[PDB]
């Protein structure tokens, strides 16, 4: 009933993340024998698509409240670093918007609002 | 594992809805300590005989 | 793949590892292991029976903690791109640490030997001791231990290129050419003139090749772990982590032995 | 519940194993330092009926308990396995199973310890353990063997643990922290692991091959087979001033964080405050032989080690006038953790300025297992490290327990062991240079005078320390109420001069690091998405 | 053989703790705890001899 | 269900980036054979005579030490040569058998007298 | 950092226009008053015309009140009183000594 994935787009849980195994007499391959997160992580590199978020705070410009910076969590939180305008401005100040109050910055000034995805 | 959170959840001791008052666990637990080298003592001066 | 399905998966790349019992066992082994060798090199215990038993109970837990590796890796897809940096990262800072073993048993080899002590004969090797001589059964390791570097290369790079058969053939030659350097030093070791008792030479030339001798027995033990899990399918032509740490375990115990040879076999004869 | 406490994988619950035993041991090692102070308090045989091997015992005791089983597994394995994770924005450490068993060996090298003074006689050799004091002709039997075992367990646990304090800083930061931007506690953990990653193998060999002569007829040390005495010291010297400052540094990383929350400034020059605390790790490699300069070493020798000993007071010299460049200008707040820095200044000062005569090898003629050096070392280490560690627990205990604590019943505990611990020290300096040899349980009549003043001191200390842990037992129970009667102190940042009592309840935190941030006991997965900083 | 998937199905569908989802895994657990308390209780039932300086009569 | 359940989670796919990553799995894949085929050519032309003459060369020599063992065998323990005063050191017997013989002794070269 | 004093008090009256609630004109406020420097007058005027802008008599009572800190002598603080003198009579604004009188 269930059946190997073959892109991002065909992943439906943790079933459709075991390979096909390698035949008798050869060395086995990554896209025959990986499972789990490992071998997710492995087909958004085929395609192109990195699946662990790692990129740096938005520091373009500065928030307000008419027009706040988004931020993406999927929880209802999520930790927030801020050093100012051009990134190093001022000495780092941590914060924690939530999805019912907006975070601001007492040293530059900056308003941060959050912007939730996840799905229980 | 999923574990429980709060104030009392996170130590190894049971503090709270015991029958037997925290104090004897608190200050048991440091009596023992204080008291390993007069035990150490006493079989040393047991074995001199000066006992 | 929407919003809904990525909630499913982990958020980073790092591994949570379940509760073990392991940690804990291994401990206990430990401690029953230092309370029978002190009792009886004291005569508290009468024979070496239950120093016996805390040896092979100390061997069959780290088995099992082995074991249970081994599974999360192959069985369960724990080990992403950055769990696997980690690891071999970890790998190169044990080794660093044993290679300073080495190095504060080669200070007491230059202690002992650059101004003697009188009671010898102010004089290195001291009277009397009659030493090994290298170009001997010594010579015959050092190309023994050279010539397996280059067939333990030849093997992880046909893995690499998808052929198994050169694959497995250049990993059980290096194991057999392990073996032969072990018992090359057992022979050595019975038929040598002196011993561990006959004074300061007898003990540092024992301690810094003793020591070599039990990373060996380790070393071979690894590259028979190795055999069975390319044999049986574990390793992967891009994922053999378990691999690579034995190839670099085989070339720094390579350079270490490089360092015994020259000093305590050219220099110090 | 027994498998969250002898099965754990949690950074978090491991580092509360760490403190609960820590802070056993120091029991231990204090009622043992009380012993020897009421033996040396008058001339004659006092409390141990003449038993000298006993009161050598006791000191070997004190020394391995107050170094290996308090200060390292608590301010190592206690703040570093709790706060480090949380300062970086790490889920976990890397190798949760090797951060367990770390932990358990702790308790096995305790039991073979404690069983090492019941057995025959004793170990009274000094924590140093020269041979041939400490061979089988001048000590027989398996006490010896037993104490070996137990520094070997020791050794382990550290090892192990700084292999893995290493693999997550450099592998685990969150999105944007880079080795730049660490909190300085961070960094103190960093180098320290490495220190300890290139010392301890060292060690290991000394005293493997001391048992070696023991028990299997080797000649490493015994000088009938050719072997030298010598040697072994110059192998432990080169592990034990590396720990020394595996002692200091981390406590470095702590007073600079409780400094610039408590003056409401940033710590001043912070990027040379990393490069001193390298430099100084780098300089406690090359000059370890000033702890044997009358040993018979060549005069060239101790020519080099003078010069060497004596440039290490550059680079700590600026981490102690960069601290007070921070607090100028600033706007202090005296709470308990401050007044403990504050007294850090003072009293570190003072013991590394008497370091500095004992470097000079003429000198150090006169100070020579003298009551000088004890003197020394003990307002580094008990003034020094352990003031650290009182200021650390009052800094983060309220916020990883959720429980506050009695705040003028703090400020009782901190007077009293300040002004206990200078009388037990300060005249420890007078007996030395008038000529007292260490290691003695008795001494000619002239020095008694301060000898009995010292030995005042020491009462008035350990009754500080009891206070300590009513304050324990009241935060335990009344934890709760502390916060909503007004028996503890709330906020440690107060508003500003023109932040209004409103506005102030928006932001009630301003921290440069994560771990303020997260709810007052921090949740068992406390990341899920992953922090982000500019 | 290969037995890799098929493993890997059993294991990932699995409730037992890690250590017990192997159907081979009861011929290991079964003898190894009982030789681990063998070997951990007989250490410790010699130290009340050796306060009491009490040797084995090997001879 | 929140109306954010069914909207992408990543973004434009980089087909120039899944290229580097595709054409770098074949480039290893053909630069480990000709690495591999020549480690087997320095195996066989150059590992393998050295343990061809070496140990000819050490079975010689080797052969030559069974004979003076033999000499030795016959030495009575008369004109064995004395000790100096740092052999055979015995602070304290080993724990084990008689407690005088060490583990790789061997009777016919080591002797305590 | 440089920059002069003319430039300070140029960039600061810039700051005081631009402040749109009390979280703003508080902000601003507390980092004009924490550099080792007295604001000049003509920047202690626009910090009194952006707190009535946002309907708040506490913040321009502190405004005064942190002056009297910051100043070396107590002839430093006439000085001002007597330069702002219209400004502080035209919006109402009262000391904080008159206020609660000793
Ligand atoms: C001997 C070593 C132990 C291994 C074998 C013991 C048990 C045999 C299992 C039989 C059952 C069966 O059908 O198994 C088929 C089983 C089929 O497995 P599979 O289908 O692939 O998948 C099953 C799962 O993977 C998992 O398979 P599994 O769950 O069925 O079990 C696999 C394996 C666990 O798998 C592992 O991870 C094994 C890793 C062991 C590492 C070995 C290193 C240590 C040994 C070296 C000794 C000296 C070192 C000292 C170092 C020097 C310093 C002083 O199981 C165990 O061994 C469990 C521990 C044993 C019980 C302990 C309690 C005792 C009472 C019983 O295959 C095996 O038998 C695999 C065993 C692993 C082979 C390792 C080879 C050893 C290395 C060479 C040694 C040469 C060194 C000498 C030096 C030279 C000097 C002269
Ligand atoms: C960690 C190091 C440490 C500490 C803290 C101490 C603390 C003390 N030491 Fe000792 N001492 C040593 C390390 C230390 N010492 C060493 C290495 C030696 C040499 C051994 C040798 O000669 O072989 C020595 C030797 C030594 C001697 C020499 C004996 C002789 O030469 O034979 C004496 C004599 O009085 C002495 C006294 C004391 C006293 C009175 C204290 C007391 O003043 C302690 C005062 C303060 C406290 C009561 C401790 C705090 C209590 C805690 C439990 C902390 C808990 C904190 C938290 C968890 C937040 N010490
Ligand atoms: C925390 C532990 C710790 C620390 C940090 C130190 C720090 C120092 N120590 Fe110490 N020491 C010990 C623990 C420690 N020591 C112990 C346990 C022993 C005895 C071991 C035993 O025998 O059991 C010992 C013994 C010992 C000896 C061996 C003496 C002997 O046994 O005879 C020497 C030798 O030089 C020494 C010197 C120094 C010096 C120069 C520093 C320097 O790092 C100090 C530098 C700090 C300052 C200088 C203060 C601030 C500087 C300035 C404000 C700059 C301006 C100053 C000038 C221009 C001078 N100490
Ligand atoms: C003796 C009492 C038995 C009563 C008989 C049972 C009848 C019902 C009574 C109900 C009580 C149940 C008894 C269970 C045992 C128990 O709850 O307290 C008993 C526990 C013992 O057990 P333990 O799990 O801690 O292990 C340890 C066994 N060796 O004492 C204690 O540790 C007291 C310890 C308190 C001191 C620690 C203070 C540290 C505070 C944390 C700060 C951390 C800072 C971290 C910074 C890095
Ligand atoms: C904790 C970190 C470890 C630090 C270790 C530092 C020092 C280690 C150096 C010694 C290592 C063992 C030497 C090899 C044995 C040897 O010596 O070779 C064997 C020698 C040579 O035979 P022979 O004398 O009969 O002469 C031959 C004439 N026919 O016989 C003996 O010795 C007999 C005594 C047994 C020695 C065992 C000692 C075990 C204690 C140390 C255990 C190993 C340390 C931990 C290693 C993982
Ligand atoms: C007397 C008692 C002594 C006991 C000591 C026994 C030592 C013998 C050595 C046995 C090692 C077996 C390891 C195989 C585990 C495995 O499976 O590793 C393979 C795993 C899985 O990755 P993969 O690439 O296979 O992925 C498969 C495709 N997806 O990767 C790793 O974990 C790498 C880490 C391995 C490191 C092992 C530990 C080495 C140091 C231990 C030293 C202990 C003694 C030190 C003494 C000074
Ligand atoms: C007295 C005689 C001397 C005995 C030596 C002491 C024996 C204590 C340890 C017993 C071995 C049990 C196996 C545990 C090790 C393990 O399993 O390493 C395997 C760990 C598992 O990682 P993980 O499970 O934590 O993460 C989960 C991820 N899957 O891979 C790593 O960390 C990577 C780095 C390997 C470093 C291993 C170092 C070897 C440990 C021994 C060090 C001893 C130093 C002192 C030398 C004298
Ligand atoms: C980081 C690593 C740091 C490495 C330490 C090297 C610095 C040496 C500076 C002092 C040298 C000197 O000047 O030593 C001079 C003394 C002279 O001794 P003497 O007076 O008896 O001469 C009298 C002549 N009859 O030689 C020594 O004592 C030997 C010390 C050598 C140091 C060996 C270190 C080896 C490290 C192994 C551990 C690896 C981890
Ligand atoms: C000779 C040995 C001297 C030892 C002194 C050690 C004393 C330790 C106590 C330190 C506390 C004072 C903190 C330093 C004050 C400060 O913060 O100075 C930094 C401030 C900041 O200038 P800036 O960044 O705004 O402009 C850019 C500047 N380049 O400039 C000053 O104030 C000048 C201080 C005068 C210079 C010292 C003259 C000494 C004679
Ligand atoms: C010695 C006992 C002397 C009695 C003093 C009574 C205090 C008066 C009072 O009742 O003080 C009330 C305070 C509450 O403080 P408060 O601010 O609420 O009240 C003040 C209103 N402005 O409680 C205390 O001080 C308790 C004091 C306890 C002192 C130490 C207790 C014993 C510790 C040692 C035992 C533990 C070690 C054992 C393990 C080995
Ligand atoms: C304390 C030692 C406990 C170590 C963990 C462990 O021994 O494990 C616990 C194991 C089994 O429990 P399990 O965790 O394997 O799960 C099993 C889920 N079905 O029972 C034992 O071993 C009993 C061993 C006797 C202990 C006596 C020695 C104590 C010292
Ligand atoms: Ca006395
Ligand atoms: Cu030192
Ligand atoms: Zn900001």
């Amino acid at each position: 009933v269930v059946k190997t994935a073959q892109n991002l787009a065909e992943v439906n849980g943790p079933e459709t993340l075991i390979g096909p195994g390698a035949k008798e007499g050869t060395v086995p391959t990554d896209l025959d024998q990986e499972t789990g997160l490992a071998r997710l992580e492995l087909l958004g590199k085929l395609e192109g698509i990195d699946v662990f978020d790692t990129k740096p705070l938005d520091s373009s410009r500065k928030g307000t409240m008419k027009d706040p910076i988004i931020i993406e969590s999927y929880d209802d939180y999520r930790y927030v670093g801020c050093t100012g305008s051009p990134a190093g401005s001022h000495t780092i100040m941590w914060l924690k918007p939530t999805v019912n109050e907006v975070a601001r910055c007492w040293e530059c000034g900056s308003v941060y609002k959050l912007n939730p995805v996840g799905v229980p | 594992v999923h574990f429980k959170d709060g104030v009392y959840e996170n130590i190894p001791f049971k503090v709270k809805g015991r029958k037997t008052p925290y104090a004897l666990s608190h200050f048991g637990f440091f009596a023992i300590g204080f008291a390993v080298p007069f035990v150490a003592c006493y079989v040393q001066l047991k074995k001199s005989g000066a006992f | 793949m929407t919003h809904l399905e990525r909630s499913r998966h982990q958020q980073h790349p790092f591994h949570m590892v379940m509760p073990s019992p392991w940690p804990i066992v291994v401990s206990f082994a430990l401690l029953s292991l230092a309370l029978s060798t002190a009792l009886t090199m004291h005569g508290y215990i009468g024979n070496m029976n239950m120093v016996y038993l805390a040896l092979f109970v100390l061997l069959t837990s780290s088995i099992l903690w082995f074991r249970d590796i081994v599974a999360e890796a192959t069985y369960l897809g724990d080990h992403t791109m950055a769990v696997r940096k980690g690891i071999n990262l970890g790998f190169l800072m044990f080794v660093l640490s044993e290679v300073l073993i080495f190095a504060g048993l080669f200070w007491a080899y230059f202690h002992s030997a650059m101004s003697p002590d009188v009671t010898l004969g102010a004089c290195w090797p001291p009277v009397g001791i009659e030493a090994v001589q290298p170009t001997e059964l010594p010579l015959l390791n050092t190309i023994i231990l050279l010539s397996s570097g280059a067939t333990v290369t030849y093997s992880h790079h046909a893995l690499i290129a998808g052929n198994r058969n050169k694959a497995l053939s250049g990993l059980l030659i290096t194991f057999w050419l392990i073996v032969i350097f072990v018992t090359c030093q057992y022979i050595e070791y019975t038929n040598a003139a002196f011993t561990i008792s006959d004074g300061v030479y007898g003990s540092v030339f024992y301690a810094g090749t003793g020591l070599h001798f039990l990373h060996m027995v380790m070393l071979a033990a690894m590259l028979g772990v190795n055999y069975w899990r390319m044999r049986n399918y574990h390793l992967t032509a891009g994922h053999h982590v378990g691999y690579e740490t034995t190839i670099i375990y085989t070339h720094v115990l390579d350079v270490i032995w490089l360092f015994l040879y020259v000093v305590f076999y050219w220099w110090g004869v | 519940m027994v498998q969250r406490w002898l099965y754990s994988t949690n950074a978090k619950d491991i580092a509360v194993l760490y403190f609960m035993l820590a802070i056993f041991s120091g029991m231990a090692g204090t009622a043992m330092s009380l012993i020897i102070r009421l033996e040396l308090a008058a001339p004659g045989s006092q409390y141990l009926h003449g038993n000298s091997q006993l009161f050598n015992v006791l000191v070997v005791g004190h020394a391995v308990l107050m170094i290996f089983f308090l200060v390292m597994p608590a301010l190592i394995g206690g703040f570093g396995n709790y706060l480090l994770p949380l300062m970086i924005g790490a889920t976990d450490t890397a190798f949760p199973r090797i951060n367990n068993i770390a932990f358990w060996v702790l308790p096995m090298g305790l039991v073979c310890l404690v069983t090492s003074t019941l057995v025959e006689s004793g170990a009274g050799t000094g924590w140093t353990v020269y041979p041939p004091l400490s061979s089988i002709q001048a000590h027989s039997g398996p006490s010896v063997d037993l104490a070996i075992f137990a520094l070997h367990l020791t050794s382990i646990s550290s090892l192990l643990g700084a292999i893995n304090f290493i693999v997550t800083t450099l592998n685990m930061r969150t999105n944007g922290m880079t080795m730049h931007k660490l909190p300085l506690f961070v960094w103190s953990i960093f180098i320290t692991a490495f220190l300890l990653l290139l010392s301890l193998p060292v060690l290991s060999a000394g005293i493997t091959m001391l048992l070696l002569d023991r028990n299997f007829n080797t000649s490493f040390f015994e000088v009938s087979g050719g072997g030298d005495p010598i040697l072994y010291e110059h192998l432990f010297w080169f592990f034990g001033h590396p720990e020394v400052y595996i002692l200091i540094i981390p406590g470095f990383g702590i007073i600079s964080h409780v400094v610039s929350t408590y003056s409401k400034k940033p710590v001043f020059g912070e990027i040379s405050m990393v490069y001193a605390m390298a430099s100084i790790g780098l300089l406690g490699f090359l000059v370890w032989s000033h702890h044997m300069y009358i040993v018979g070493l060549d005069a060239d020798t101790r020519a080099y080690f003078t010069s060497a000993t004596m440039i290490i007071a550059i680079p700590t010299g600026i981490k102690i006038f960069s601290w007070l460049a921070t607090i100028h200008g600033g706007s202090i707040r005296l709470a308990t953790p401050m007044l403990y820095a504050i007294a850090f200044l003072f009293l570190f000062t003072m013991g590394g300025l008497t370091g500095v005569a004992l470097a000079n090898a003429s000198l150090d003629v006169a100070f020579h297992d003298t009551y000088y050096v004890v003197g020394h070392f003990h307002y580094v280490l008990s003034m020094g490290a352990i003031f650290s560690l009182f200021a650390g627990y009052y800094y983060w205990s309220p916020q990883i327990l959720g429980l506050n604590y009695n705040e003028k019943l703090a400020q009782i505990q901190f007077w009293l062991i300040f002004i206990g611990a200078n009388v037990i020290f300060f005249p420890m300096h007078f007996l030395g240079i008038n000529g007292m040899p260490r290691r003695i349980p008795d001494y000619p009549d002239a020095f008694a005078g301060w000898n009995y003043v010292a030995s005042i001191g020491s009462f008035i200390a350990t009754l500080s320390l009891f206070l300590f842990i009513y304050i324990l037992y009241d935060q335990l129970v009344n934890g709760l109420n502390n916060k909503v009667n007004n028996k503890s102190v709330i906020y440690n940042k107060a508003p500003d001069f023109v932040e209004s009592n409103t506005i102030f309840n928006l932001n009630t935190v301003k921290s440069s690091s994560i771990e303020f941030l997260l709810t007052s006991p921090p949740a068992v997965h406390s990341f899920n998405t992953p922090a982000v900083q500019s | 053989a290969n037995k890799v998937i098929q493993l890997q199905k059993i294991f990932q569908s699995s409730t037992k703790p890690l250590w017990w989802r192997h159907p081979r895994s009861a011929l290991y657990l079964y003898p190894f705890y009982a030789i681990f308390a063998v070997a951990v209780v007989t250490p410790l039932l010699y130290i009340p001899n050796a306060i009491r300086g009490i040797k084995a009569k090997k001879a | 269900l929140p109306p954010n359940a069914l909207k992408p989670a990543f973004g434009p796919p980089d087909k120039v980036a899944a290229q580097k990553f595709k054409e770098s799995l074949m480039a290893t894949e053909k630069h480990a054979k000709d690495t591999s085929n020549m480690w087997v050519k320095i195996s066989v032309w150059v590992a393998l005579p050295a343990i061809a003459l070496t140990a000819v060369n050490t079975y010689f020599v080797e052969k030559e030490h069974a004979e003076h063992r033999e000499h030795l065998k016959h030495v009575p323990d008369s004109e064995w040569p004395r000790d100096y005063e740092f052999m055979n050191i015995r602070s304290k017997p080993f724990f084990w058998g008689d407690g005088d013989k060490t583990l790789f002794w061997n009777p016919v070269v080591n002797r305590h007298i | 950092d440089e920059e002069t004093f003319e430039e300070f008090t140029a960039r600061y009256e810039k700051e005081f226009d631009e402040a749109y609630d009390l979280f703003e004109v508080q902000r601003v406020l507390n980092n004009c008053f924490s550099y080792d420097l007295v604001p000049a007058p003509a920047v202690i005027e626009k910090a009194l015309r952006a707190a009535r802008r946002v309907n708040d008599l506490p913040t321009a009572i502190r405004v005064f009140e942190a002056l009297k800190y910051k100043v070396e002598n107590e002839d430093q603080y006439k000085a001002y009183l007597d330069e702002l003198k219209d400004v502080r009579q035209e919006l109402g604004v009262p000391l904080k000594e008159e206020l609660f009188p000793s």
